[PDB]
RNA sequence: GGUGAAAAGAACCCCGGGAGGGGAGUGAAAUAGAGCCUGAAACCGUGGGCUUACAAGCAGUCACGGCCCCGCAAGGGGUUGU
RNA sequence: CAGUGGAGGCCCGAACCGGUGGGGGAUGCAAACCCCUCGGAUGAGCUGGGGCUAGGAGUGAAAAGCUAACCGAGCCCGGAGA
RNA sequence: GUGCAAGAGCACUCAGGCGCGCGGGAGAACCCUCGCCAAGGAACUCUGCAAGUUGGCCCCGUAACUUCGGGAGAAGGGGUGC
RNA sequence: ACCGGAGCGCUGUCUCGGCGAGGGACCCGGUGAAAUUGAACUGGCCGUGAAGAUGCGGCCUACCCGUGGCAGGACGAAAAGA
RNA sequence: GGGGAGGUUUGGCACCUCGAUGUCGGCUCGUCGCAUCCUGGGGCUGAAGAAGGUCCCAAGGGUUGGGCUGUUCGCCCAUUAAAGCGGCACGCGAGCUGGGUUCAGAACGUCGUGAGACAGUUCGGUCUCUAUCCGCCACGGGCGCAGGAGGCUUGAGGGGGGCUCUUCCUAGUACGAGAGGACCGGAAGGGACGCACCUCUGGUUUCCCAGCUGUCCCUCCAGGGGCAUAAGCUGGGUAGCCAUGUGCGGAAGGGAUAACCGCUGAAAGCAUCUAAGCGGGAAGCCCGCCCCAAGAUGAGGCCUCCCACGGCGUCAAGCCGGUAAGGACCCGGGAAGACUACCCGGUGGAUGGGCCGGGGGUGUAAGCGCCGCGAGGCGUUGAGCCGACCGGUCCCAAUCGUCCGAGGUCU
């Protein structure tokens, strides 16, 4: 409400544009020794267990 | 390090007891004055009917400092109080017998008059 | 135009003849020439000096061929030294005689996003009478409707340090070939471990 | 910037300190404690000192560990079962394992502090 | 390269061992290679040691003394080529590492505050005169 | 304020904790399914066509060219490179 | 003169009443707040409950202050589509 | 409740009650709140604004001026633990 | 707790800043506002124009899109100028 | 007495702006003009020398601290090489202040019968967390760069820096009656400023060590913990970050010029620095130093590594998959860092944590023995505890693994 205030409604174009790098990135997973199940690297996992 | 408002003890018998610095005499804008530096200074208190009275603006030369002076030989030296001696425009002490130690630095400056009268040239 | 790579190893003081001297210790290990570039093959004169040893496995790169092209143990780093074609196959601290003055390039310490006071030794603001909002601020930054913009290169807060910095005319003190050590007049860019080059100064 | 220094910690001091103590207590009570990755990595080194210290024996070393762990019984257990098990295993008396779970709500990455065996 | 330490220590051959032990709170006088107008002399400096600033080599220490009503303090690099002969003169109860508190009360209270470390005193005079007789015969 | 002619208001199965869907079923019609006729516009989204990372702009207009689209061609539609 | 005595719009200081100076807060925790600091603190003291006085009117140690979060004349209808 | 000259003050703590209904990390600038600093000691500034100094009790001791009550906690100093 | 002048004490007020602590800022997960808003594809200089231009002329510069940060412009917002 | 430039003053006009363009000073940050205060160059001098006068050339840089006032200005103290003057909305209040002035309160003088009034005075008196765009400082993601990849580079273009004094040697020589006192060339020290650094000096160092009060607790004694801040207080402190501390910079040098000095030299037999031509000459210009830098789409160079087609479009431009060199993810982590980026490492490994040693800090743990009624003291003891620094050691932790990435158009 105070000093700084948007001078113009940002166009839908210029809006979407800013949300360019906004996109998500898929997780990283790898098959385990136990199940064929996919574990995230450097981790344990439920319904699979582990060693040592 | 001595600067504008700094009070100095008087090392000699000039009659003055304490002078506040007034200006460090050196470059066009020297920030501080250490041992062996000459400074203008007002007398802020003095013994009765001494050689120099209160309010007398005088020139003086630092002989002792509270901030330690670094020696080229890596050595250092520090006193308990900041003191100085009043001098002539001829750069010679207005008073005689000047008591209290002094730095060796006064020697390389041409103040042998002082180091001679000084008891402990430390 | 002498030259040689090294690493800042640390710094302490020694005693010259009878006065103390603060000195930095650099380590310019044997640098193998890897490629001399002439005006014919390139367009300037210079030499590629390698440095630290390397696990031959880590250098699986095409660099293996570049190393083989000169037949040298895989080094870790290598930079050029303009206008300087030596002799033999390796330069050493032997290049520098005590008394000679050198220029040392290095990478200053990384201070990251530093304030303006920090970066440009600005004044900031008053701690007392004024608003408790601009204590370390740059204050003004321009004029009015004219120019109505901000001068390129205006000093402002930002990433600072961690960059190429060259200090000059450092006099070389006692240089120990026995261990590839090299003493200098103290102040030399970078942290204790940073690669630094040591060149010939310009006094005349 | 000035991270040129050892480790890192959240909360203030008296807090974080009691935090290390409270984790250690539990960790020496259960042997296997699940907690956030960071908290774990720090707690890791804290306990190892308590173990290697209990690895000694003199009552000085006992009283020393008494400052952090307050339960006389727990420390009793440390000098009896815990320490010997780790005889001859100089250093690394503890393990940390990245969990694949993420706490719902704050999305915190979990991990596991296991007394090695 | 895993020698960063030893390397700095290699440069340190400027070392010296002729110098005696001495812990803060005990007077000591050093002969210093002071240069006069152009010649050389040995100015003596009798006083209490207030600070020993250990840091391997270039480990310094400081000495404070009263000198005609004025207090003075000198900092000496331990392995300084200019230090001719550093002679102990009396040892006392430290009870503290850095002891500037003596700056505030330089008086007869300083004496009764810095006792005399009979322990080190015995070891000194004893190992001195006793090791003499062994070197003689 | 307004389902439908009628509640016929969606049994039973499947996913799901539920909500909500997917089949099945009613109905002429279910994008008439329950704040349910019709259901416009701003506004948000998915798919496709033309187009854009050396470029300067009240955003259009005039011209030529290229790509896609209706027609056999002549023609016309969309888009925008200069 | 000493003793006893225990006066005061007396002193220091919590509760309680208040708002000096500063900093914070300023789409606030908050349409007046928070922190540090500061005044009074047996009196012209503070406070609960029950009562009375109001719009050219009331109250007012007097600022045109207060009279239901804006008072040089309250608020709500109405003359009124002045 | 204990301690501190006393106390409803302050510190810690019973009984009782609570951790203030977003968390997890990181350890930039900058802001708030807070701690320390060589030498100097008001040079800062409209102003010592702010901050720091001093601080309780016990003893010594205390000026002009006065409406004889004051000024006075004047000032300045010493003691304080076991 | 009124307004001025001075001095002693003591001080980050200052010479002249430095480092440190904590709550924000910053990154990840949950929730998720506001004033403002002709439309925008919104660069510099020197002209110029209703006399202080991103939008006219001429020239110069400039790959597309963000994040952290600063306030010089948008005659910035706010309140139909007291 | 006459002509003009500038647009800093006072003012004239009333042109944008009254559905708002915040006013004077100060602070912070500057930047530009030259009509130059200093430093550099030079002409004339009523210029002996030194010092100075007036005029010319020249912004590169520099242009102090304080007393008084709200002041700008000015006066004054002390110094300096000098303490220049202007523009930028009398630059800068979405950067700060709010002392001045222009709200309400109050008062003096003054005016008015009065209510009130006064560029007359005096005390008091709310300066608004969130930046959308341009601009700016920084940091990334995308694509491009006529094959893909690793390392190293050139430097178009741009930025930073650019100050100055004092003493000494020449020589007490030239000049001068004396007092004074040089050119030119050379040496040493210093002021402010800038970049970098932690040896040293000096800071901080939030739990590294020690002491101390009150209280509550473990466990009665000893010993120890919590709280007194977000360290209860106090004494002291590594590494890191720092200035008060250390180093180093301004050049030298080459080239072209300014005012100005001059050679040869007509036009114009002489004369002239110029009309052809040539030489000298600045703290200034170009370059040289230092930093950025091939989005220099005009996408540059070098060195090295990998290299055919396996299936559709009939020439032509393309598309789908397994790959190569090589790269990314993921993890341990860093004097790198807001994020991302950058750099090192990932079992063929010392990257982090622990542990050992060293450095460092603290400054003689606890327990026992001994002396004293006791508080305590002495011994075992430089003990004990012990972050960050320099190393060492696979005890723990960087497991296992995945994805991507050309098949190189035409004359
Ligand atoms: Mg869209
Ligand atoms: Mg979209
Ligand atoms: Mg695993
Ligand atoms: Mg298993
Ligand atoms: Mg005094
Ligand atoms: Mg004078
Ligand atoms: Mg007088
Ligand atoms: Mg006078
Ligand atoms: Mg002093
Ligand atoms: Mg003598
Ligand atoms: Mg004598
Ligand atoms: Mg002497
Ligand atoms: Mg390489
Ligand atoms: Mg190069
Ligand atoms: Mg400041
Ligand atoms: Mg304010
Ligand atoms: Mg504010
Ligand atoms: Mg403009
Ligand atoms: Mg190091
Ligand atoms: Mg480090
Ligand atoms: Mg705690
Ligand atoms: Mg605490
Ligand atoms: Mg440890
Ligand atoms: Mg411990
Ligand atoms: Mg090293
Ligand atoms: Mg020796
Ligand atoms: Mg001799
Ligand atoms: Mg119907
Ligand atoms: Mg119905
Ligand atoms: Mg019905
Ligand atoms: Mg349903
Ligand atoms: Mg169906
Ligand atoms: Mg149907
Ligand atoms: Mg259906
Ligand atoms: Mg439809
Ligand atoms: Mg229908
Ligand atoms: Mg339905
Ligand atoms: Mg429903
Ligand atoms: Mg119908
Ligand atoms: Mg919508
Ligand atoms: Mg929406
Ligand atoms: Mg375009
Ligand atoms: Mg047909
Ligand atoms: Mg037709
Ligand atoms: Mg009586
Ligand atoms: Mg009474
Ligand atoms: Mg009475
Ligand atoms: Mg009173
Ligand atoms: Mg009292
Ligand atoms: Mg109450
Ligand atoms: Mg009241
Ligand atoms: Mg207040
Ligand atoms: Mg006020
Ligand atoms: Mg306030
Ligand atoms: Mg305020
Ligand atoms: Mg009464
Ligand atoms: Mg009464
Ligand atoms: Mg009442
Ligand atoms: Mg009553
Ligand atoms: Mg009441
Ligand atoms: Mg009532
Ligand atoms: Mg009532
Ligand atoms: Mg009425
Ligand atoms: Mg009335
Ligand atoms: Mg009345
Ligand atoms: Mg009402
Ligand atoms: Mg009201
Ligand atoms: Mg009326
Ligand atoms: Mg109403
Ligand atoms: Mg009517
Ligand atoms: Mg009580
Ligand atoms: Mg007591
Ligand atoms: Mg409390
Ligand atoms: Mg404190
Ligand atoms: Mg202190
Ligand atoms: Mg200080
Ligand atoms: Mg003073
Ligand atoms: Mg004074
Ligand atoms: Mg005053
Ligand atoms: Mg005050
Ligand atoms: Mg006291
Ligand atoms: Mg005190
Ligand atoms: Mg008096
Ligand atoms: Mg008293
Ligand atoms: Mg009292
Ligand atoms: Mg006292
Ligand atoms: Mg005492
Ligand atoms: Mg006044
Ligand atoms: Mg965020
Ligand atoms: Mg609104
Ligand atoms: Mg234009
Ligand atoms: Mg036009
Ligand atoms: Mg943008
Ligand atoms: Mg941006
Ligand atoms: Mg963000
Ligand atoms: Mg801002
Ligand atoms: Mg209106
Ligand atoms: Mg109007
Ligand atoms: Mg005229
Ligand atoms: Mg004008
Ligand atoms: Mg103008
Ligand atoms: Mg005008
Ligand atoms: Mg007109
Ligand atoms: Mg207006
Ligand atoms: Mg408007
Ligand atoms: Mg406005
Ligand atoms: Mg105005
Ligand atoms: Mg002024
Ligand atoms: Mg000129
Ligand atoms: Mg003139
Ligand atoms: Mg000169
Ligand atoms: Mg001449
Ligand atoms: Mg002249
Ligand atoms: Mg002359
Ligand atoms: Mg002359
Ligand atoms: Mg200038
Ligand atoms: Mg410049
Ligand atoms: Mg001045
Ligand atoms: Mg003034
Ligand atoms: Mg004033
Ligand atoms: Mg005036
Ligand atoms: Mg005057
Ligand atoms: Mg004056
Ligand atoms: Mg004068
Ligand atoms: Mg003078
Ligand atoms: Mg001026
Ligand atoms: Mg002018
Ligand atoms: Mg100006
Ligand atoms: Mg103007
Ligand atoms: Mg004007
Ligand atoms: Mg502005
Ligand atoms: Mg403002
Ligand atoms: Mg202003
Ligand atoms: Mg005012
Ligand atoms: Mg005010
Ligand atoms: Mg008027
Ligand atoms: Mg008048
Ligand atoms: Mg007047
Ligand atoms: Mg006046
Ligand atoms: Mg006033
Ligand atoms: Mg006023
Ligand atoms: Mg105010
Ligand atoms: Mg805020
Ligand atoms: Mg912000
Ligand atoms: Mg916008
Ligand atoms: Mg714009
Ligand atoms: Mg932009
Ligand atoms: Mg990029
Ligand atoms: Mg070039
Ligand atoms: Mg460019
Ligand atoms: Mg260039
Ligand atoms: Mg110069
Ligand atoms: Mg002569
Ligand atoms: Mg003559
Ligand atoms: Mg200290
Ligand atoms: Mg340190
Ligand atoms: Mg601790
Ligand atoms: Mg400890
Ligand atoms: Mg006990
Ligand atoms: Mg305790
Ligand atoms: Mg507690
Ligand atoms: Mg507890
Ligand atoms: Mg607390
Ligand atoms: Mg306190
Ligand atoms: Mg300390
Ligand atoms: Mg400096
Ligand atoms: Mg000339
Ligand atoms: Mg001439
Ligand atoms: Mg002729
Ligand atoms: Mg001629
Ligand atoms: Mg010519
Ligand atoms: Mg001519
Ligand atoms: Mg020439
Ligand atoms: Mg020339
Ligand atoms: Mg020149
Ligand atoms: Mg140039
Ligand atoms: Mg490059
Ligand atoms: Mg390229
Ligand atoms: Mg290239
Ligand atoms: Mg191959
Ligand atoms: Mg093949
Ligand atoms: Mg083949
Ligand atoms: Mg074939
Ligand atoms: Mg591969
Ligand atoms: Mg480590
Ligand atoms: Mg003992
Ligand atoms: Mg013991
Ligand atoms: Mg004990
Ligand atoms: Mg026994
Ligand atoms: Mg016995
Ligand atoms: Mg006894
Ligand atoms: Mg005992
Ligand atoms: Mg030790
Ligand atoms: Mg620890
Ligand atoms: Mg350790
Ligand atoms: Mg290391
Ligand atoms: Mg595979
Ligand atoms: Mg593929
Ligand atoms: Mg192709
Ligand atoms: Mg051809």
């Amino acid at each position: 409400a105070k000093h700084p205030v948007p001078k113009k409604k940002t166009s839908k174009a210029r809006r979407d544009a800013r949300r360019s790098h906004h996109a998500l990135t898929p997780p990283i997973l790898v098959p385990c020794p136990e199940c064929k199940a996919m574990k995230p690297p450097h981790t344990v996992c439920p319904e699979c267990g582990y060693y040592a | 390090m001595i600067q504008p408002q700094t009070y100095l003890e008087v090392a000699d018998n000039t009659g003055a007891r304490k002078i506040m610095c007034i200006r460090v005499l050196k470059g066009s804008n020297a920030k501080y004055a250490t041992v062996g530096d000459v400074i203008v200074a007002s007398v802020k208190e003095a013994i009765p009917r001494g050689a120099v009275k209160e309010g007398d603006v005088v020139k003086a030369v630092v002989v002792r400092t509270k901030k330690e002076v670094k020696r080229p030989d890596g050595s250092a030296i520090r006193f308990d109080d900041n003191a100085a001696v009043i001098i002539n425009n001829q750069l010679e002490p207005r008073g005689t017998r000047v008591f209290g130690p002094v730095a060796r630095e006064l020697r390389e400056k041409g103040f042998m008059k002082i180091v001679s009268l000084a008891p402990e040239v430390l | 135009m002498k030259g040689i790579l090294g690493v800042k190893v640390g710094m302490t003081r020694i005693f010259r003849d009878d006065r103390a001297v603060p000195v930095t210790v650099i380590l310019a290990g044997p640098c193998p020439v890897v490629q001399r570039r002439t005006p014919e093959k390139d367009g300037y004169t210079a030499v590629q000096l390698g440095f630290l040893p390397q696990n031959p496995k880590r250098v699986n790169r095409p660099l293996k061929g570049h190393f083989a092209k000169a037949g040298v143990e895989p080094v870790r780093i290598l930079r050029e030294i303009r206008d300087f074609n030596p002799e033999g196959d390796t330069v050493t601290v032997e290049i520098f005689k005590p008394g000679e003055r050198v220029d040392v390039t290095g990478t200053s310490k990384g201070r990251g996003f530093a304030g303006v006071m920090k970066r440009w030794n600005f004044a900031g603001g008053p701690d007392s009478h004024g608003a408790h909002k601009i204590h370390r601020h740059p204050g003004s930054i321009g004029n009015r409707k004219t120019p109505g913009r901000v001068y390129k290169g205006k000093k402002m807060a930002g990433h600072y340090g961690a960059e190429r910095v060259t200090v000059m005319n450092l006099e070389v003190v006692d240089v120990i070939p026995e261990e590839n050590l090299l003493l200098v007049k103290g102040a030399v860019p970078g942290p204790n471990g940073g690669l630094v080059i040591v060149r010939e100064t310009k006094k005349a | 910037r000035h991270l040129k220094s050892g480790r890192k910690l959240n909360r203030h001091s008296s807090h974080r300190l009691a935090l290390y103590r409270n984790q250690a207590k539990s960790l020496l009570t259960h042997g296997r404690i699940t907690t956030t990755v960071p908290k774990a990595k720090e707690l890791r080194g804290f306990v190892d000192h308590l173990i290697h210290l209990a690895k000694r024996g003199d009552l000085h070393a006992r009283r020393l560990v008494l400052r952090d762990l307050q339960d006389v019984k727990l420390v009793r257990k440390l000098f009896d079962e815990i320490a010997p098990r780790y005889r001859d295993r100089q250093g690394g008396y503890t393990r940390v394992l990245k969990l694949a779970e993420r706490r719902r709500g704050d999305g915190a990455p979990l991990a596991l502090v296991e007394l090695v065996e | 390269m895993n020698r960063g330490a030893l390397i700095k220590l290699v440069e340190s051959r400027y070392v010296r061992t002729d110098l005696p032990e001495f812990r803060p709170g005990d007077t000591v006088r050093v002969s210093y290679k002071v240069k006069e107008g152009n010649r050389t002399r040995i100015q003596d400096f009798e006083g209490i040691v207030i600070r020993i600033r250990r840091n391997g080599f270039n480990t310094t220490f400081t000495v404070r003394k009263v000198s005609y009503g004025v207090g003075v303090e000198r900092i000496f690099p331990l392995h300084s080529p200019l230090i001719q002969k550093i002679d102990i003169v009396q040892r006392g109860r430290a009870r503290r590492a850095k002891l500037y508190f003596i700056r505030n009360l330089s008086d007869r209270e300083i004496r009764r505050k810095l006792r005399a470390d009979r322990k080190r005193i015995d070891k000194d005079r004893a190992a001195e005169r006793a090791a003499k007789e062994e070197v003689q015969k």
